[PDB]
């Protein structure tokens, strides 16, 4: 049940990818984040990583900044917490 | 001359990265060995465009041992388990930022060597 | 600097806030205290700020007090760390 983006992601460096190839981020959530100034994939890794990786700030994080739901902060968090274990 | 940036996420490492382009040069850091059958070698040279080598279908990465994937115009001889030669390619490439990395057989990038020019 | 050439090289993983070229020891205990106790919190704010140069250093100098040769010693190294590791 891990998406075709999360595999996509988790498996090498971000770099300069949009914040839409994160897990959990659809198009709606997408512009909302690319509204606020999280443009980029490696913003919102930023945020993660200024939280402490905290999967509870994190997703109330997601929540009130672009309206994410449930699944798609589990799944936003659950890419970050993968890909920083490999590449940080 | 060049600043060297290495991360290591699995057993293999790239060790060495030649800087005049003859070779690059992974060890097995684990006391386990490593199956890297169609893994690949992905040369990223400044701009230009992407290397990768193909390792064969069938290769083992012994606990503790070294690969050395040796250009064909260095002047070297394909003599397994130590040194493969990339037949079709005769340098790894030359630049100003030399990013070399290990993926798995599925796209995973389990390491990286970078070099760039002071 | 030395710290400079420890900290580029390799990822940083859970490396104090001070392993970060620039963060002397009164600078790390400020950002400790602040909630930046390790490097990668740092990297995080310099990531949110979209590594841009002037709002990096600038923050560092309002939230724990650099000057001007720590917060260009701290942008650099994680600047030229993200440019291998990201
Ligand atoms: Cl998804
Ligand atoms: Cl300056």
């Amino acid at each position: 049940t891990t998406s075709q983006k999360h595999r996509d992601f988790v498996t090498e460096p971000m770099g300069e990818k949009p914040v839409g190839s994160l897990a959990g981020i659809g198009e709606v959530l997408g512009k909302k984040l690319e509204e606020r100034g999280f443009d980029k994939a490696y913003v919102v890794l930023g945020q993660f990583l200024v939280l402490k990786k905290d999967e509870d700030l994190f997703r109330e994080w997601l929540k009130d900044t672009a309206g994410a739901n449930a699944k798609q902060s589990r799944d936003a968090f659950g890419a970050l917490r993968e890909w920083a274990d490999a590449f940080l | 001359s060049f600043s060297q940036h290495a991360r290591t996420s699995g057993r293999v490492a790239v060790e060495e990265v030649d800087e005049e382009g003859k070779f690059v040069r992974l060890r097995n850091k684990s006391n386990e060995d490593q199956s890297m059958g169609n893994w690949q070698i992905k040369r990223q040279n400044g701009d230009d465009p992407l290397l990768t080598y193909r390792f064969p279908p069938k290769f083992t990465l012994k606990a503790g041992q070294v690969v050395t994937i040796w250009a064909a115009g260095a002047g070297a001889t394909h003599s397994p388990p130590t040194d493969l030669v990339w037949k079709a390619q005769n340098t790894w490439g030359c630049g100003n930022s030399l990013r070399t990395a290990l993926i798995n057989s599925t796209g995973e990038e389990v390491a990286m060597r970078k070099l760039v020019r002071s």
